[PDB]
């Protein structure tokens, strides 16, 4: 019904948003050239698309993304690709050089050139919007730009426009698998302005769904773009009560204040449940009360924690496509009812349910079978506290000696700085370990 | 603005040389220290760094590596 | 944009950036004239990363040629690939340095540093943004060891913000023929730690063994030895030249690997090395090139990673590549041989993967291993220097031309600091 600007930050986010709009353009049947054919639309005209599309140049669409990088290549990569004529180049910003996995560099030294100039493209952006919901921010803590010119850019939307809502789509560091040396230095950095300056941060980390692909679909050699529409699949699903109608529509803005139990404990696990083999997917009848059991097991989870060793202070299920209510609350009984699934007990009812008309569509790949019924659940549970935890002790293990702490303070950041993302970690950790105490 | 910082720090712990070893500016960003036009930085809370090696140091770290009398 | 210069010091440095320019210009397909003559736009998109488009459709490559002594330029400009240098890059003193540091920093050196700043002015600007230098030279003699070393100062001492990259042939006990060679490798890297971002420690009789013992050849030539540090030189910057499914950079690999800022002397080595016969009997396999890099064997310095304790790795992949399998390899050589990883750094090992592989291989990897291994190498070059220095042999060569005595125990106790500083972390 109503719009918001998605704002994909660094390699990382930019990947995942050539996948996340792959996905939206052809869910709304529109062409790489941003053409769409006129269907039959019964009624007259189609709101779909306006969530996520201007309508300007009779009969074109374009999207109302920001890409930024401070390096160029992967966005001359977008310049190059199938999808290059969605984009009006002006909202494709570049950098010049990298932050090179440093923060100091993309948050003080670098970022400070960039920012003037998306914070106009963005102010521009949304005063086409004629009611804006929120920004969809896609990103990694692992990276330079991703992690340092993220968090400034969180701050500048934060004073901006302050109220609205930001949404905030995050790539956490795997437990042991890791491309970079220096990724602890980079996530405790980003996590102050992750609290303060976010609403719902839906992390997510490679290696649980590297898992995914092996468990679920079967992919051997998984690469990138199978993750990245992993991704997609679940910020589809998140916004797809704003882009049809449903038999019970949960809007953005009530969907955070049912989940957010505090205003600090924001941080959503994500999950999505179809997720199988497209030779697998004969075998099974996929009913929604074994979709329903596939969102509580450990090996659907989006980040590498199992909820056993925690419990769940919220869940919501995002249900889309031929789920019939009745049937809803059948399974959320027997949910409650089954054991090994702890809710805090102070939160009688533990539930929103989303329930939307639109299947899932699948994108040309064979990655996916093409499913008439798909939920993410998306739950906040003190069971996350244990992935940050097991992070914060590998910031520690290299900041005892001050492992790498000149290539940062040299890029024009005070060592107190260190000592206070890390002892804000530490308060955030109480902060989630002392909600699991039962009443 | 930084040149008040970089005298301060220079001689707070007096040079102690027969002759005094050198931290004069030719213009801004680029002091002779020791014989050797360095690139100095500083941003907030007057912290001042040295462009060195394989990264940056700080300008008095620095000294205690290269002036013979910052050593005893 | 994002442009690197290219400089040669000595006749190693000279016939090491040939072989260079020669891997680099197969690599884009440039014809020897200057012409392209390829079938992809990936080349065109960073042709100008180590070119300057020229009138006519010609490029020519970023790069100065140096040393005091002309005989190499000559080879160099009448050998294969020689008329793509613009011959106003090529500046050459007319007397040479004759293995001896004081030629190279005080004497001869000092009369052509003007000449050749000059150069690199000139090749500074005609760039969008250059982010590093690489300097490509031996630490035999004043040549590429004091004049090349001469030169880094004064580079740094006007672009202090780039990166400084040397490709430096550190001596060995068991290849010399300079006996001077201890004197020059100590003076030379007394100033090496205050002037680079990153030095990759390379020695010949590493790359013997490689040749020996890995590619089956009985006879190797230089011509064979330089292109296996060509090949290096190619990999560790093939990232900002290709598109790659993850990204380094040399700015990247300088954080992700220096952890403070006097440990940067690196030690390289390159995975797919196979004979051209027993190839077809081995798998072009991640795993297998994990492995290789790893090997004790495979390293192009003579200490061995089983003596030291790996502060950081790098491993930059060139092919179409799955990052699962890389990650896993990762983990599995980090896991088993964890004794050789140091224990306050919990991730030793940055990853790149590009999509464009070296011509004729599938898939093959640079690996660059920071270790406390480097130094037991500087402690046999710093043995060899005292042996001599003791007796105050050759001394008269170097004294009669600008140091004195106070210059070399000067050397000697910053190069047995850096022994130090390196072993500190076991
Ligand atoms: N899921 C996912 N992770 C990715 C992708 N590309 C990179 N990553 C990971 O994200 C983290 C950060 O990498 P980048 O996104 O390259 O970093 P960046 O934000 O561009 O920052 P700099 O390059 O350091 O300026 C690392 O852990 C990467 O392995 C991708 O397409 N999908
Ligand atoms: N890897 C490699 N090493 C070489 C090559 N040619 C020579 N060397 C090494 O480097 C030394 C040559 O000295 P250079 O400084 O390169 O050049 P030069 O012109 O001989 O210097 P001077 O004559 O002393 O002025 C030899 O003793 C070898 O140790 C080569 O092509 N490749
Ligand atoms: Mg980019
Ligand atoms: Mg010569
Ligand atoms: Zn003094």
């Amino acid at each position: 019904m109503r719009e918001c600007i998605s704002i994909h930050v660094g390699q990382a986010g930019v990947q995942i948003g050539n996948a996340c709009w792959e996905l939206y353009c052809l869910e709304h049947g529109i062409q790489p050239d941003g053409q769409m054919p006129s269907d039959k639309t019964i009624g007259g005209g189609d709101d779909s698309f306006n969530t996520f599309f201007s309508e300007t140049g009779a009969g074109k669409h374009v999207p109302r993304a920001v890409f930024v990088d401070l390096e160029p290549t992967v966005i001359d990569e977008v310049r190059t690709g199938t999808y290059r004529q969605l984009f009006h180049p002006e909202q494709l910003i570049t950098g010049k050089e990298d932050a090179a996995n440093n923060y100091a560099r993309g948050h003080y030294t670098i970022g400070k050139e960039i920012i003037d100039l998306v914070l106009d493209r963005i102010r521009k952006l949304a005063d086409q919007c004629t009611g804006l919901q929120g920004f969809l921010v896609f990103h990694s803590f692992g990276g330079g730009t991703g992690s340092g010119f993220t968090s400034l850019l969180m701050e500048r939307l934060s004073v901006d426009y302050g109220k609205k809502s930001k949404l905030e789509f995050s790539i956490y560091p795997a437990p042991q698998v890791s491309t970079a040396v220096v990724e602890p230095y980079n996530s405790i950095l980003t996590t102050h302005t992750t609290l303060e300056h976010s609403d719902c941060a839906f992390m997510v980390d490679n290696e649980a769904i590297y898992d995914i692909c092996r468990r679920n679909l079967d992919i051997e050699r998984p690469t990138y773009t199978n993750l990245n529409r992993l991704i997609s699949q679940i910020v589809s699903s998140i916004t797809a009560s704003l882009r049809f109608d449903g038999a019970l529509n949960v809007d953005l803005t009530e969907f955070q204040t049912n989940l957010v139990p505090y205003p600090r404990i924001h941080f959503p696990l994500a999950t999505y449940a179809p997720v199988i083999s497209a030779e697998k997917a004969y075998h099974e009848q996929l009913s929604v009360a074994e979709i329903t059991n596939a969102c509580f097991e450990p090996a659907n989870q989006m980040v590498k924690c199992d909820p056993r060793h925690g419990k769940y202070m919220a869940c919501c299920l995002l249900y889309r496509g031929d789920v019939v209510p009745k049937d809803v609350n059948a399974a959320i009984a027997t949910i409650k009812t089954k054991r090994s699934i702890q809710f805090v007990d102070w939160c009688p009812t533990g539930f929103k349910v989303g329930i939307n008309y639109q299947p899932p569509t699948v994108v040309p790949g064979g990655d996916l079978a093409k499913v008439q019924r798909a939920v993410c659940m998306l739950s906040n549970t003190t069971a996350i506290a244990e992935a940050w935890a097991r992070l914060d002790h590998k910031f520690d293990l290299m900041y005892a000696k001050r492992a790498f702490v000149h290539w940062y303070v040299g890029e024009g950041m005070e060592e107190g700085e260190f000592s206070e993302a890390r002892e804000d970690m530490a308060a955030l950790e109480k902060d989630y370990e002392e909600v699991g105490v039962d009443s | 603005l930084l040149d008040d910082a970089v005298k301060r720090i220079s001689e707070d712990p007096p040079c102690k040389c027969p002759t005094k070893f050198c931290v004069e500016r030719l213009s801004q960003g680029r002091y002779r220290v020791g014989e050797k036009i360095l690139f100095i930085r500083m941003l907030h809370n007057k912290h001042v760094m040295v462009r060195v090696g394989g990264g940056w140091e700080t300008f008095a770290g620095y000294l205690l590596k290269h002036d013979p009398c910052r050593m005893l | 944009m994002r442009e690197i210069v290219h400089i040669q010091a000595g006749q190693c440095g000279n016939q090491i950036g040939a072989k260079f320019w020669e891997v680099i210009s197969d690599e884009h397909g440039i014809d020897p004239t200057g012409s392209y003559h390829g079938d992809s736009d990936l080349q065109l998109e960073r042709i100008n990363v180590y070119y300057n488009e020229a009138a006519g459709n010609k490029y020519v490559p970023r790069a100065i040629l140096v040393d005091l002594e002309p005989g190499t330029m000559d080879s160099v400009r009448s050998g294969p690939f020689g008329q793509i240098f613009r011959p106003d890059n090529f500046v050459f003193g007319q007397s040479g340095a004759g293995n001896n540091w004081a030629k190279g920093h005080y004497t001869e050196g000092a009369e052509l540093v003007d000449s050749v700043l000059d150069v690199v002015r000139k090749e500074s600007e005609s760039c969008d943004c250059l982010q590093g230098f690489q300097l490509t030279h031996s630490l035999g003699g004043g040549t590429g060891s004091g004049m090349g070393t001469l030169l880094i100062s004064k580079i740094r001492e006007e672009y202090p913000d780039r990166i400084m990259n040397t490709f430096s042939v550190v001596p060995s006990p068991k290849v010399s023929d300079t006996v001077v060679e201890p004197y020059n490798a100590t003076l030379s890297v007394h100033q090496l730690v205050e002037n680079t971002d990153e030095t990759y420690c390379i020695d010949n009789e590493a790359l013997y063994d490689i040749c020996f013992r890995t590619l089956k050849l009985t006879t190797p030539t230089y011509g064979d030895l330089n292109h296996l540090v060509s090949a290096t030189m190619s990999g560790v910057t093939t990232c900002l030249r290709f598109p790659g499914q993850l990204n380094a950079d040399l700015r990247k690999l300088a954080v992700n690997m220096v952890p403070f800022p006097r440990l940067h002397f690196f030690m390289p080595g390159f995975a797919p090395l196979t004979s051209r016969g027993s190839q077809q009997y081995r798998a072009l396999t991640v795993p297998e090139l994990t492995q290789q890099m790893f090997d004790a064997k495979n390293m192009m310095a003579a200490c061995d990673p089983r003596h030291g304790r790996y502060l950081t790795v790098a491993a930059v992949f060139r092919g179409r590549m799955s990052m699962k399998e890389v990650d896993e390899q990762m983990l599995n050589v980090q896991n088993k041989n964890s004794s050789y990883f140091v224990e306050w750094i919990p991730n030793n090992v940055k990853t790149a993967v590009c999509d464009i592989p070296p011509r004729g291989l599938k898939m093959s990897a640079t690996f660059i291993g920071n270790s406390t291994a480097i130094q037991e190498l500087f402690k046999r070059i710093s043995e060899q220097f005292t042996a001599m220095f003791r007796r105050k042999a050759f001394l008269h060569w170097y004294t009669g031309e600008g140091m004195d005595e106070m210059e070399f125990t000067e050397a000697e106790s910053n190069m047995n600091d850096l022994v130090s500083e390196y072993q500190q972390y076991q």
